[PDB]
């Protein structure tokens, strides 16, 4: 929720599609 | 003469109550502004020091009345 | 309930170890037990025949031969709860406290007792129940002194 | 009976204490905008009072909102904008803000000072005999 | 609550009486002889007192060099005279 | 038995904190490895649990990168400067009662 | 508590953080063109809010994309022009964007400092538990 | 009540305690040194 | 018993002080998994629980002297 | 564990410095025309990794 | 005799730790000859044998230098770091150990 | 091994050739 908190489970991890598939 | 077990019994409350505060504060929870935590563990310090002193006071006391010689 | 702190229990408990000698020997054991050697000594016409530290370890000793069981039962009622942290000390005093008292009264006198009893207004009763502190003890002492003599 | 220095000292250290977390909070959100239900936010002060119970120590009575007039800034490309395209802007004095930081922390400094010197001489009167 | 019993008060009413009774105890060595050990002795007097030392009748102001002088010159007389009655 | 118990939650809580600080150290010491999560632990739920290994879970980014990696460097200052001084406490609360315990035996 | 200051300076760090990388991505982005399937890239700016636990702390909701209108540049060569042949520039404001950072930088000195501050006066406090 | 006062009530009531004491001490043992001498 | 309950008192006195040696001694030798703030607190508990015995140890014998010192 | 912190500082630090290291290589061999065999100089960079024995210390895998 | 082991571990150990400053302290000041091998002893060997005549062991360089010294400085400057804090801790220690052991003769 | 660790024979000199022979 709001950043900084505790979770317990990763984020998914991130990308950056230089173009769309 | 149970005047003395209940000032006793009133310190050690009050000592308690400190060190259940600065739990409190530890435990990671908003009540406690850091500053009368310190002082009530500085004035349950110095209640205490009382007490241990009237005891010393009491005991010399007491060993000096025993010590008469009829 | 509730019950005081580790600090003021060491406190108390060193004042009591401190107030040990007088309360539960001189008051409470064995105070015919010196009286009667030193009354044979002085009937043996020899002053101090016997040295005074035998005669107090003697003494000493046939004390906690007798006083074995109901101190044994002391240590149990005391101990067995506060060994393992199961009291208070407000309570575990008076059961402490109780079996010495029980002891004490059939040693005591009951003239004594009444006498005591019309000296400090206290209830008679038919029935004798919890003799207070403040009368117990003085009758003990002289029915012990009385036995002593005799 | 000297120990009422330590009620004064521990109130004086709270209302330091609560004057500073005002100050700061009040520099946190000095660029800040469009507090929550849309009113913009306004700069807060404290209120220190003697809690006479003769003379005694400082408590707060409350916390009020200054009357500085409050800043605008011409910004039409903004939901917020007024019918004139003006957005609020709090009336924070950064100077201000940073002097009573700075006044505040040398007090409380101050006070525990006294709180410590009252300890030894109090310790002092124990150890008398 | 740090406070006090007025010690000083308690002085002079919790144990002025012992010195009476102590008196005739040391006025009284055929009842109680030097066969009766000098430490239990010494308890005689503490162990009336549970029941001499709280409240009695019998109160009065502390005393101090002259006031101390004269009543116990006078007091003694009595567990003196008790005793040698005997 | 009674001196344990009375120092036991003091301890517990000086341990944790420096478990803690070791946590914040090595994940602000990992700052630059890609596909690094940020980690860190419930104080409370694990302070309360230990008194009544040690559990650890992610923290919840902050912002996007493209490498991958999670960790705010501001915010774990912040709370390293925190758990520091909170130990720094705890170790003085400690050290205030020893000192009581010892002083009341004269 | 005495320590929310902790809190609330960690707020107003991230938050001038957030917002110093929002312009930095817009001047990086001042001159791009046809971002990812083919929408023309808009511009970006952040919303603080306060905390209300009174006084609180700053967060920023959500980012906001810029409603002013985009530049519109004749040039029909390119596949992104429509019926009039034009394409859609974004709308950044360099100017703007350098007062910006100017303020970003100078709120989170400003925090730091207080962060200082604290810090020395928090360590002196214990000194008075022993 | 004040600390300093309790702690000066504390002394005046040792020393006069001291005081009594002596003094009765004082008087026993010339009582007793009277008896045992004929 | 009374011996028994001495003895007690004085096996577990020398088995916290052993713990603490023998914690501290596994520390200094690099092995993981000691904490300096634990080693440090159980030998501060030990010298309490030392001082406690050398205090009561003293009372005792104090009252013994002054219970055996008298003539009966 | 306390003493681990001065084991995951200096493996940071020493991380940090072979990565200051190699930038500062490729920086003056930004422009070197061979090498000593003959092949064409080529940029050159480090790999990290997590010094885990669980999280710890960052280490240099390789370049 | 008792004595003399008893705190003989802590005083052999205390031992140990100045050597190992000292040999830090000698490769640092030498950190600049061309030419230098760092040296450093293994500490937990070095005190089993001696509670059961030093010898120092070369440490494995981390990256080249054409002048010939292989003496990093990070490595170890936390190093003498940690042995100043471990040295320090043994004097602690031993110190509490002696004054404990004094105390009861009073 | 790991660079900062210890061992029992030192390293070997360290060479900068101009030109490989």
């Amino acid at each position: 929720g709001v950043p900084g908190a505790l979770s317990n489970q990763p984020a998914p991890p991130n990308e950056a599609p230089i173009a769309t598939p | 003469a149970g005047q003395l077990h209940a000032a006793l019994d009133r310190i050690s409350d009050r000592q308690a109550a400190a060190r259940v505060q600065a739990e409190k504060f530890t435990l990671g929870e908003p009540g406690i502004a850091l500053n009368d935590v310190m002082a009530d563990m500085q004035k349950a310090s110095v209640s205490m020091q009382m007490g241990i002193q009237v005891r010393n006071k009491l005991v010399a006391a007491y060993q000096e009345v025993m010590s008469m010689q009829v | 309930g509730q019950s005081w702190s580790l600090s003021v229990q060491t406190l108390v408990f060193i004042t009591s170890l401190t107030f040990l000698p007088a309360i539960l020997l001189m008051m409470t054991s064995f105070t015919r037990i010196i009286i009667v050697f030193g009354l044979l000594r002085n009937a043996l016409g020899t002053p101090s025949a016997p040295p005074n530290q035998v005669l107090l370890g003697l003494a000493l000793f046939l004390t906690f031969f007798i006083m074995s069981p109901v101190i044994d039962k002391i240590y149990v009622d005391a101990y067995q709860p506060f060994s393992e942290q199961k009291i208070s000390m407000q309570e575990a005093l008076d059961k402490g406290a109780q079996p010495l008292r029980a002891f004490m009264l059939r040693q005591t006198r009951e003239a004594d007792l009444a006498l005591f009893a019309r000296l400090a207004n206290s209830g008679p009763l038919q029935g004798p129940e919890a003799v207070p502190m403040r009368i117990l003890l003085p009758a003990y002492v002289t029915s012990e002194l009385k036995t002593a003599f005799q | 009976a000297l120990l009422n220095i330590f009620d004064i000292a521990g109130s004086a250290l709270a209302a330091q204490s609560k004057r500073l977390n005002v100050a700061a909070s009040n520099l946190a959100n000095a660029d800040s905008v469009t507090g929550p239900d849309g009113q913009p936010y306004r700069a807060k002060q404290v209120v220190f009072q003697v809690d006479a119970a003769a003379t005694g120590g400082v408590k707060v009575a409350s916390v009020i909102e200054s009357q500085a007039p409050e800043k605008l800034v011409y910004e039409p490309g903004n939901p917020l904008a007024d019918a004139n395209g003006y957005v609020k802007m709090p009336n924070v004095d950064v100077v201000g803000e940073m002097v009573n930081t700075m006044s505040a922390s040398r007090s409380y400094q101050a006070n525990i000072e006294v709180l410590n010197t009252v300890k030894s001489m109090m310790l002092k009167t124990l150890t008398l005999g | 609550q740090v406070t006090s019993e007025q010690w000083l008060y308690w002085l002079h009413l919790y144990f002025w009486p012992l010195l009476r009774v102590l008196a005739l105890i040391s006025t009284a060595p055929i009842l109680s002889e030097r066969a009766i050990p000098k430490r239990v002795k010494l308890g005689l007097g503490i162990m009336i007192t549970l029941v001499i030392a709280p409240s009695l009748p019998a109160n009065d102001t502390p005393l101090f060099s002259i006031a101390a002088l004269w009543l116990a010159m006078q007091q003694i007389l009595i567990g003196i005279a008790l005793g040698f009655t005997m | 038995d009674r001196l344990d118990a009375a120092l036991r939650f003091q301890q517990e809580a000086l341990n944790l904190r420096a478990q803690r600080q070791e946590i914040l150290a090595a994940n602000i010491a990992n700052a630059d490895t890609p596909g690094y999560q940020a980690r860190d632990i419930d104080f409370a739920s694990e302070l309360k649990k230990v008194m009544v290994a040690v559990d650890l879970l992610y923290r919840v980014p902050d912002q996007p990168s493209l490498d991958g990696n999670t960790v705010d460097m501001d915010r774990e200052r912040t709370q390293f400067a925190d758990n520091s001084l909170k130990y720094q406490m705890g170790l003085t609360v400690l050290g205030s009662q020893l000192k009581g315990m010892m002083n009341v035996l004269q």
